[PDB]
RNA sequence: UUGGCACCUCGAUGUCGGCUCAUCGCAUCCUGGGGCUGUAGUCGGUCCCAAGGGUUGGGCUGUUCGCCCAUUAAAGCGGUA
RNA sequence: CUGGGGCGGUCGCCUCCUAAAAGGUAACGGAGGCGCCCAAAGGUUCCCUCAGAAUGGUUGGAAAUCAUUCGCAGAGUGUAAA
RNA sequence: GGGGCCUUAGCUCAGCGGGAGAGCGCCUGCUUUGCACGCAGGAGGUCAGCGGUUCGAUCCCGCUAGGCUCCACCA
């Protein structure tokens, strides 16, 4: 579970996702990447589930470089509870996307098992991506 | 165990400290009380204890210790009883209460007087400040809360009480009331005395009718001279304060109460740290060896019943070559074993003869495996049964410094858990120096870590013993006898001439697995010895 | 279902459960017909096509639900204030 | 006041973000502060300038003080924020 | 229904990544005019389970499980 051990302030407003990412939409700190197509808010729950499923189809596999860093808060009110009386509460924490950003960078392992190692971390997610690899 | 002896301290000491302001208080040891008293007019020492196993008022030697920090128990001891003064050194009768009329000329003035028994009982004894003219404790030592059965307890506001005293006669004398044919009678001295312990009792039936010699030994504890000693009786050390009555072992004559028990004790009492160390690890070396000997037996005795393998294997075979005369539906065969005997076996109809050869061949290469398991695993255990003998081998020639190292080796081992500490040697009888491998690691020490390859090096033959070398020396006839002899008078078979140590240069001297080291290429030197050329 | 909004109804929309009458859906509870099986058979398990018909009687509790006894081939799950 | 009421919470002032680059802009939105303080913490004249780091070196010590170069600036600016 | 605490020795519990331990209790021998013992020890262990963590986990992370404990308005 990817954390800021530190944060200015446990909650801020929501957000938008418009347009298209700044950087790192290329792999060149790895040699074969993920890039997205898409946008959404998303789990360090999801990136290390991604993670044990593609080191352990590789069971150790290569190296990562991960491009992303769950920096957003979100809460979460209490249950059958009415509007207002303040803001909820922090719950967890959300990894933020624009289309055309690359996730996960890899290197040191086989381009066809980066294939399928990334097949498995696909299919988990609910999004749409596509391989990639470096010029 | 009852105070004759108590109370010719009590009197020995009456004559002598009686006219005491008590001037100060020391104690960082747990129950080693350091007093210092104007006694005698003079700023004069006292020890005293009641620890569950030491107790005893001691006009002593060099006191130990000063805190700076003492327990708010001596804290008590400043408030009360310094500045108190010595009325007088008294007897609760002839039971071990020391009365110490403790008045004081306190920081007021006024002569605040009480009561300071201590029941002196070795090792559960109590020094208690008892309020006199109250009667109540107001700071003590041992509980009984009455949490359970017995009589009293500490708690300094807890009323004092005296425990219950027995009928003991404080002294032929025995034909009137009693028999000495009453029976076992050190035991009755125990019951019905107060010169009392077990021992002195039966030493007192061995001074042999009796109860005269009884009165006059009290005599002679009048004439009070009892020159000491400590007999070392067996290592029994009888403190007696005559020389020794009976068992007839040693007399080691201390002048001094002073110097008997605390120098003594003292000097036990680190080592009574190492012998609690030692009898435990003696109780659990005999377990360990005992237990795995046990063990291990009864793993063969429960080994040599069942092999049920070459029997169906060879008749598994046996099929495989008849395999063109079989039907599935038989159980019995007919056979030659190319030898040619005819079993009609069992052969499991509704099952191939296929299926039924290589079952048997399957329970033949089972009860294989599982055979082979248990003995692979037995011999794990004779070579742990050995290795019991070879920690034993070098346990009966180990020093207490070796118990340690030991300890570590059965941390390595895992069997126990409690710096470069190599080894030792020895001046052998030929004026040369031969490195003693006093242990497993201290051979390790002495011989892989200190001595030089090529060397002359020795081990007990089959005898329970430590290793030695006369380390880059080639041991001549005169080096490699006297080596050897140290040796076989070192083991446990000391008694045993001719051991045979195989000595030849180091470089073959093998080592392995773990602790599995031999001396090999090597010629056998037969010896036997003195004991004091070592030193 | 538990919930959120406060949108019709406060110049009135009777609210639980039960009886009688029911009746629509079907991700089927039994019965029809299938394929898979780690489906020997017998019983089974899984998934599919299938709503034509059918889907008990009582003790406890106001109850519902649930429990219990004995059945049944089975004693379904929802909607309709 | 109240996303029915009730409990609870708040009720006035100030700084900020929300606030959509003039300004302004609400919510039981997000966050912090006040019901003061200095008679020198003032007015004026004159003066020089930091925060930390490195080096070195008593007690000095990781850290007092210290020279030492680095050093718009990291400190200070009575007080929250700006 | 939700929140908080907790699962380590037969008992009570600390330990809180690189060695599973204190005491109560059972067993072993010491010995004890308080029958009180104390002594030394010894055995006695799924650190609740799963997963991840790490080079390795009682310890770090998440989940589950339970046990406790606190709090849960009007039709």
């Amino acid at each position: 579970m990817l954390l800021p051990k530190r944060v200015k302030y446990r909650r801020e407003h929501r957000g938008k996702m418009r347009g298209r990412a700044k950087g790192g939409t290329e792999v060149h700190f790895g040699e074969f990447g993920i890039q997205a197509l898409e946008a959404s808010w998303i789990t360090n729950r999801q990136i290390e589930a991604a993670r044990i499923a593609m080191t352990r189809y590789m069971k150790r596999g290569g190296k990562v470089w991960i491009k992303i860093f769950p920096s957003k808060p979100y809460t979460a009110k209490p249950l059958e509870v009415r509007m207002g009386s303040g803001k909820g509460a922090p719950e967890g924490w959300v990894a933020v996307v624009k289309p055309g950003k690359v996730l996960f960078e890899i290197s040191g392992v086989s381009e066809e098992v980066a294939r399928e190692a990334l097949r498995l971390a696909s299919h988990k997610l609910p999004i749409k991506t596509k391989f990639v690899k470096r010029e | 165990f009852d105070g004759m002896f108590t109370y010719g301290m009590t009197h020995e000491l009456n004559e002598k400290i009686m006219g005491g302001r008590i001037t100060k208080i020391h104690q960082p040891y747990k129950h080693d009380v350091i007093f210092h008293i104007r006694a005698k007019g003079k700023n004069q020492k006292l020890l005293l204890s009641a620890h569950p196993s030491y107790s005893r008022v001691h006009i002593t030697a060099q006191a130990y210790e000063n805190p700076s920090e003492p327990p708010m128990f001596c804290m008590l001891l400043r408030k009360h009883i310094e500045g108190g003064f010595i009325e007088k050194i008294e007897q609760a009768g002839l039971d071990r209460i020391m009365i110490f009329h403790i008045k004081s000329r306190n920081e007021i003035g006024d002569e605040t007087v009480r009561k300071l028994y201590v029941e002196i009982m070795g090792r559960h004894s109590n020094i208690i400040l008892t309020d006199a003219a109250e009667n109540v404790i107001i700071d003590g030592l041992k509980h009984l809360s009455p949490s359970m059965n017995s009589y009293r307890t500490v708690l300094p506001g807890q009323d004092y009480k005296l425990p219950p005293a027995q009928d003991k006669i404080s002294p032929d004398d025995i034909l009137r009331h009693l028999s000495f044919q009453e029976g076992r009678l050190d035991k009755q001295i125990v019951d019905h005395f107060s010169g009392v312990s077990p021992l002195f009792a039966k030493e007192a039936v061995h001074r042999a009718t009796l109860p005269k010699a009884l009165l006059a030994l009290f005599a002679e504890v009048k004439e009070h001279r009892f020159i000491p000693n400590i007999t070392t009786v067996n290592g029994k050390e009888y403190f007696y304060l005559l020389e020794l009555t009976h068992l007839k072992g040693e007399a080691r004559r201390f002048d001094s109460l002073s110097e008997l028990l605390d120098r003594f004790y003292f000097g036990k009492a680190e080592r009574d740290r190492v012998k609690q160390q030692a009898q435990d690890l003696e109780r659990f070396v005999v377990n360990e060896r005992k237990k795995n000997a046990n063990k291990i037996k009864k793993l063969e005795k429960t080994l040599e019943y069942s092999e049920n393998a070459k029997e169906f294997q060879l008749y598994g075979e046996l099929l495989t070559a008849n395999l063109y005369m079989l039907k599935k539906g038989d159980k019995q065969a007919e056979v030659i074993n190319y030898e040619s005997p005819t079993i009609t076996i069992p052969l499991n109809p509704n099952k191939t003869p296929s299926e039924n050869a290589q079952a048997y061949f399957t329970k033949y290469q089972k009860a294989k495996n599982s055979v082979a398991v248990v003995e692979e695993q037995i011999r794990l255990a004779q070579e742990e049964i050995e290795y019991f003998d070879q920690l034993i081998q070098q346990l009966s020639s180990a020093s207490p410094r070796d118990i340690s190292e030991i300890r570590e080796e059965l941390v390595e081992g895992k069997y126990l858990r409690p710096h470069n500490p190599v080894l030792e040697t020895y001046e052998s009888t030929s004026g040369l120096t031969i490195l003693v491998g006093k242990n497993n690691r201290q051979n390790e020490y002495l011989t892989t870590r200190v001595a030089a390859r090529d060397d002359i090096w020795l081990h007990t033959k089959d005898i329970p013993g430590s290793h030695v070398v006369i380390r880059s020396s080639e041991p001549d006839e005169q080096t490699i006898m006297e080596a050897a002899t140290i040796a076989a008078y070192f083991s446990k078979a000391k008694d045993s001439s001719s051991v045979p140590v195989d000595y030849t240069k180091i470089r073959h001297v093998k080592k392995p697995k773990p602790g599995f080291v031999t001396y090999d290429s090597q010629h056998t030197v037969f010896v036997t010895p003195d004991a004091d050329t070592v030193i």
